[PDB]
């Protein structure tokens, strides 16, 4: 694809877990394309907490939002999961790009169109359900994305317990007690791994 | 100008032509009067004219 | 040769905007297509046109049980590069006899917009005369053959003319010999 | 045309109009009623100009009397045009001689009342070919003018439920399939600011349900006034929700109109960016599979290229300029209100084109007093007709042409009918497809028919298929020339009559068709020419 | 059109409860020349005066009503 | 309006195109749309008989039966100029004349 | 300007208030472009209120997550706030315009990024600032976002501690006690128009 042309002029680099990708507050000059691995997107108050606002995998663009305008600083932290080979192309390059070929802004703007969707529904968990609720839609759409296991009536998931914290941004001992509330009302199994039937 | 605008377009004895035959609107151009300013009127004049 | 329905782009009665042909004239280009029905007794045209040229039957929505013998039957002329033509034309099946003034003197019904109505100078009759001989049996040489000239366009067969004559005849009279 | 002439009608057909000139010589580039378009040939053409040499055209309008002006050809192209000529018919004009009526049948009797005094009597056949049936153009205007409560605008919003009804209706709606539109129904929708009024409970309580904002601005629509059958056929201008929908439409309209005047206008012109790479070298394909911006890239050489580089770059600055330039004017001409001026807010106009079948009530006539108001339309096979079976076009009373002593009129009607006598030997001889020797046999044997005749001509002088156009436009009628005083003789109608194998009198046995049989004495029969009049009952009720 | 209305309204009008009819008749000054007010409805039948609001809401539905509301409805059209 | 012909009437009949005959009978065919109440109110006659209701032909010509009716040309000489026919509703635009007057 | 060039594709219809132009669950074949006015955005819950995920005014497109795939249906509520006029065109006369001219796309992807940064700073909100802290952030944010008079000694705003309240998540006579606190705190001044000093 142009994947392969791209990477003839070498900018895809491959970084080790963790390392870090976005540190924000550096001056936007580069986008990226991750083409292999996964990615964290968090962010940071001053006295130390932390919350995470996406993971981004394989297939997916780091940095985007600082294309559009001069001189901007980067919104998140972006923190490789794990090894992690991506692209990158600097924006008045990458700009040209789009002059000379925007075919890839419909498949582009359907994902943000879908991360949108996604933005305003959690907004809606946060006001509006409590803790229970949101991991009952953690583990529901755990047992959707395409790593799950099938056992054999239900779906499976074994992530232990620290990503799923990462993900829907939550403590672990809250996440394991009521695990364990609705392992009483039937509706999953766990002992680590928990089964969403 | 405002004179030879005046007069060309303010007069008695002109007005709109008969369109609706090329007969008609020559022989409007090939037509006399007895009438007008220094003329006759219809009141006025008699068999003789 | 029955109407036509003009829907086009200003108000629809009926030539807008950048046609030579005014509309009694369209419709008497109209008069002389020739068309051919087989299948069916009764059909409906549309035309859609636009910019400069000659507009003609060849750019008819012709349906596809329709023969259209001439193509190139003029009907209307586009002259402004801004102009455009749609219109719908109704060829033929009338019912009873001669023209629209006759038919409408009939027709209480009125019919909802874009129908301009037209009179019908047809198609497979076109004029007629006859002649009686007197027929030779050896002796009663007073009887009479008939011989009836008849003149059409093509599509009619003349004995089924005849045939669906007599039949109408035989169908009418019924309302004399059965009733009464 | 007339049959019986006088010979002055070519004189003044011509007089009452003008004529034309020519350009360098060429191959016909367009060809039409009124334009032509010329190449100027390749050595003619100076290399600086293209030279195509065009010409111009004509088109419709209204008279002062509210008649129809046009002008159409007698011609063909490719055909040598003397000085001179008639290159293009007016309203009672063809191939140059004067038109004010139409040459048919004619009968001179009584017929039950219907031809009681001055009356005529008519076959249904005529207006079938709609050949008196014709147009009247009239006109219709609105002014927009300056309201206090502020300017009269262009938009169209109503109120109460259905503003009804448009409520009974099936599911397509008054603007029925395709944009059909009614009888009464809207042309150009103003609305002009209103008042307030005396705040009854009633109303009031219908404008709390119904709500029009504020300001409430009236209507005052340009609509069809009622039962008319005529055309609005343009309109020329002088300067709330379907508001925008009508504006931004109008402005979808203008764009599309505009944007089709640019991509025609232009589309032109990229011929010659192209081509002007392809001089000096040839990418003779190296220019064309590439995408076509991409060809000054291509071959370019020393001093005189990179000038038509630049020239060719300022067609491209010019040209996409006065396209920014159009398009503001026109989308803010579009986007505006109305307010424009002192008393002119605007000014929107309209004209009409009335044409419809011919009915009792009319007033026709001849050219010797003999008038005449209609009173029926007769049915064909209700026609007086002949053992040929081909009936009458009219029926005239002949109560008072002893009292009215036009006799001219008679006359004229016998030199008529022969007149039909040679048309007919022409038309057997067109659908008989006769050989050129025989075209050219009759029709010298038709020209030089008359005793003396001053006027003379030959054939030979001519070609077979000039022949062949001879014959091909005259078909309508070839005319004669009756001059006044110098008129004929009733020696020379009725050899012309007999040439015609008619009676020498014209005196024929006509049947009835109410019972097909004959009547008493032989009738008059022959063709008269007559006259239609603006002093209709259309005119007149 | 104005005698027809207003004959209508009398007809309309005609079959009501005494207070609702006269209430409204002089209130709006129908068949005499005043302006009446609720404030009046209040200082001549009783102080009340919202439920003369309520009264007329309560007369506006009984003759709005449409079988009723038709001979108005030839009116809408105003 | 311009007269003609006619030669199949009667002594006392004329011509009426019924556009004229309702021009001048609005009040009583209002009047009778009323009385029957198709027409409920005027807003309804008037819209009604703008739209020529089969019925207001034949209450047309209810009400013009019987319905004499004055005809004058220019100029009234003596009495005889002007007279009273009885109408005959016609579509036909040219007012029939017995041809005898 | 391309403005004018998309709309004058459209076909603008008028709507008062109230009118709920966009509803949930109905199929997606217009895109949307707001001529005039302004309008509120929303989503309903099982049982219970709504959330207002953002308010929308003149200049923005609505509709347009449907346009990138077929058969989409709507996702949202969006009602009017003010009479609006609004610029429609279908789809599939989208593709046409996408593919006839760009500019108008670009725009639209940079609201979409200015979007998805604000309800994710919304979201850190929720998440680290607390209530009077998310007040902080929005009475910040609407001092950027002008509709004020700009009142010439101090700020204002025609709150009735709703729209902060809803904009946030919370209810009224708390945020009354809290605006009280920051009264007493020197920090905001109200009589049914609050002075944000
Ligand atoms: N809510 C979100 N959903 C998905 N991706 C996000 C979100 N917020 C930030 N990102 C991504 O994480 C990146 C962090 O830095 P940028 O803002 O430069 O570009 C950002 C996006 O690619
Ligand atoms: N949190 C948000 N911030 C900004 N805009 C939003 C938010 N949520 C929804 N929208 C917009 O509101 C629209 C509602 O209908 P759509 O699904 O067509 O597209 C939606 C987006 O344009």
């Amino acid at each position: 694809p142009t994947l392969e042309w791209f990477l003839s002029h070498c900018h895809i680099h491959k970084y080790p877990s963790k390392s870090t990708l976005i540190h924000q507050g550096e001056k936007a000059e580069t986008l990226y394309y991750i083409v292999k691995g996964s990615v964290a997107v968090l962010i940071k108050d001053e006295e130390g907490k932390e919350m995470i606002l996406s993971y981004l995998n394989q297939g997916d663009f780091i940095g985007e939002l600082g294309l559009f305008e001069e001189g901007q600083e980067r919104s998140a932290w972006v923190r490789a999961k794990t090894a992690c080979e991506v692209a990158e192309i600097s924006y008045k390059k990458f700009r040209q790009l789009i002059q000379v070929n925007p075919d890839i802004l419909m498949r582009l703007s359907a994902q943000m169109a879908r991360r949108l969707q996604v933005t305003s529904e959690k907004v809606g968990n946060l006001a509006f359900l409590d803790v229970t609720g949101r991991i009952a839609q953690t583990l529901l759409n755990l047992a959707k994305q395409p790593d799950a296991m099938t056992h054999p009536d239900g779906m499976q998931i074994k992530i232990t317990r620290q990503e799923i914290g990462q993900i829907v941004g939550c403590s672990r001992e809250t996440v394991g007690r009521i695990l364990k509330m609705l392992e009483d009302q039937n509706l999953i199994s766990a002992h680590g791994k928990t089964i969403v039937v | 100008s405002a004179a030879v605008k005046e007069f060309f377009g303010s007069s008695q004895l002109s007005q709109f032509m008969d369109q609706n035959n090329p007969l008609s609107e020559i022989t409007h151009k090939r037509r006399i009067s007895a009438l007008g300013p220094g003329g006759l009127t219809r009141e006025r004049a008699g068999f003789e004219v | 040769v029955t109407e036509v329905e003009i829907d086009g782009v200003l108000h629809e009665y009926s030539t807008k905007e950048g046609v030579q042909e005014d509309i009694l004239e369209i419709l008497l280009n109209l008069k002389g297509l020739a068309v051919r029905v087989q299948g069916k007794d009764e059909v409906i045209l549309t035309l859609n046109k636009s910019g400069i040229g000659p507009v003609t039957a060849a750019d008819i929505t012709h349906d596809g049980d329709v023969e259209i013998v001439k193509p190139q039957h003029v009907i209307c002329h586009l002259t402004d590069e801004n102009a455009s033509i749609s219109m719908r034309i109704k060829v033929q099946r009338g019912r009873g006899y001669v023209p629209a003034s006759t038919r409408i003197h009939s027709e209480e019904d009125e019919r909802p917009i874009g129908r301009l109505l037209v009179d019908a100078c047809y198609s497979p009759v076109e004029r007629i005369a006859y002649n009686v001989e007197a027929a030779r049996v050896e002796q009663r040489t007073d009887l009479d053959k008939l011989v009836i000239e008849m003149e059409t366009n093509g599509t009619i067969d003349p004995e089924e003319a005849i045939r669906r004559a007599a039949t109408i005849l035989a169908e009418q009279l019924e309302a004399f010999v059965d009733l009464r | 045309k007339p049959l019986v002439g006088t010979g002055m009608e070519r004189a003044v057909a011509v007089d009452s109009g003008v004529t034309a000139v020519a350009k360098r010589g060429g191959v016909v580039q367009y060809v039409d009623a009124s334009r032509i378009v010329i190449k100027v040939n390749e050595d003619e053409m100076y290399p600086g100009e293209a030279g195509i040499d065009i010409y111009n055209l004509t088109k419709y309008t209204r008279s002062n009397q509210n008649t129809c002006i046009n002008q159409m050809p007698c011609v063909s192209l490719g055909e040598p045009v003397e000085r001179g000529d008639v290159l293009a018919d007016g309203p009672s004009t063809d191939l140059g001689e004067l038109a004010l009526g139409q040459n048919m049948r004619v009968a001179f009797m009584p017929w039950n009342g219907y031809n009681f005094e001055d009356s005529i009597l008519v076959s249904e056949r005529v207006v079938q070919e709609d050949r008196f049936t014709t147009i009247h153009i009239q006109e219709l205007a609105c002014v927009s003018r300056d309201t206090k409560l502020g300017p009269e605008e262009i938009t169209a919003d109503i109120p109460n439920v259905g503003e009804a009804a448009l409520s009974k209706l099936d599911e397509s709606g008054i603007v029925y399939i395709g944009a059909e539109v009614t009888g009464g129904d809207i042309l150009v929708g103003k609305v002009t600011p209103k008042g307030e009024t005396q705040l009854t409970p009633e109303e009031k309580l219908l404008r709390a349900i119904f709500g029009e904002k504020a300001s409430d601005v009236k209507d005052s629509s340009l609509r069809v006034p009622n039962g008319v059958s005529g055309t609005v056929i343009d309109v020329q201008v002088f300067t709330d929700k379907r508001a925008l929908e009508i504006e931004e439409m109008q402005l979808k309209q203008a764009k599309k109109d505009l944007s089709e005047e640019l991509q025609i206008l232009e589309a032109g012109l990229f011929s010659r960016i192209r081509a002007v790479l392809v001089a000096g070298g040839v990418e003779a394909e190296k220019l064309d599979k590439l995408p076509r911006d991409r060809w000054l890239e291509l071959g370019l050489t020393d001093e005189e290229k990179q000038n038509q580089l630049e020239q060719l770059a300022e067609q491209y600055d010019e040209l996409k300029h006065e396209f920014e330039k159009k398009l503001e004017a026109k989308r803010r001409k579009i986007t505006q209100g109305d307010d424009l001026a002192p008393g002119v807010l605007k000014i929107v106009k309209v004209y009409l084109a009335v044409k419809r079948r011919i009915q009792p009530g009319d007033k026709m006539a001849g050219r010797h007093g003999n008038k005449g108001v209609i009173s029926k339309i007769n049915p064909i096979e209700d026609m007086p007709y002949d053992e040929n079976g081909t009936p009458v076009d009219i029926v005239l009373n002949p109560l008072g042409v002893p009292s009215r002593m036009n006799i001219g009129q008679i006359l004229e009607t016998h030199l008529g009918m022969a007149a039909k006598g040679i048309g007919d030997k022409i038309n057997a001889m067109l659908k008989q497809q006769q050989e050129v020797a025989k075209l050219r046999e009759f029709i010298q044997r038709a020209y030089d028919l008359g005793a003396d005749v001053r006027q003379k001509v030959d054939l030979s002088t001519f070609s077979d298929e000039e022949v062949m156009r001879l014959a091909e436009n005259l078909r309508k009628g070839m005319p004669i020339a009756t001059p006044v005083f110098d008129g004929a003789k009733e020696a020379e109608i009725k050899e012309l009559l007999k040439l015609g194998d008619l009676p020498t009198s014209g005196q024929i046995r006509l049947y009835d068709g109410r019972t097909g049989e004959q009547f008493e004495r032989p009738v008059t029969v022959g063709y008269m020419y007559m006259l239609k009049l603006n002093h209709l009952v259309d005119d007149k009720m | 059109t104005t005698e027809s209305l207003r004959a209508a309204t009398h007809d309309v009008l005609a079959g009501l409860t005494a207070r609702e009819a006269k209430v409204l008749r002089m209130r709006f000054g129908i068949d005499m020349n005043t302006d009446y007010t609720l404030e009046e409805v209040g200082k001549q039948f009783d102080v009340t005066r919202e439920r003369i609001r309520q009264i007329e809401a309560k007369a506006l539905r009984k003759l709005r009503h449409p079988s009723r509301s038709e001979v108005l409805r030839s009116f809408l059209d105003d | 309006s311009v007269i003609t012909v006619g030669p199949y009437l009667r002594l006392h009949q004329c011509g009426l195109p019924k556009k004229m005959a309702l021009e001048l009978f609005k009040p009583f065919i209002y009047g009778k749309l009323e009385l029957r109440g198709l027409a409920t109110t005027i807003k309804a006659a008037k819209k009604m008989v703008e739209r020529e209701e089969a019925v207001v032909w034949d209450i047309l010509d209810e009400v013009i039966r019987e319905h004499p009716v004055l005809l004058n040309r220019a100029p009234t000489l003596h009495r005889l100029g002007i007279q009273a026919f009885e109408p005959v509703l016609i579509e036909g635009k040219a007012i029939q004349l017995h041809p005898l007057v």
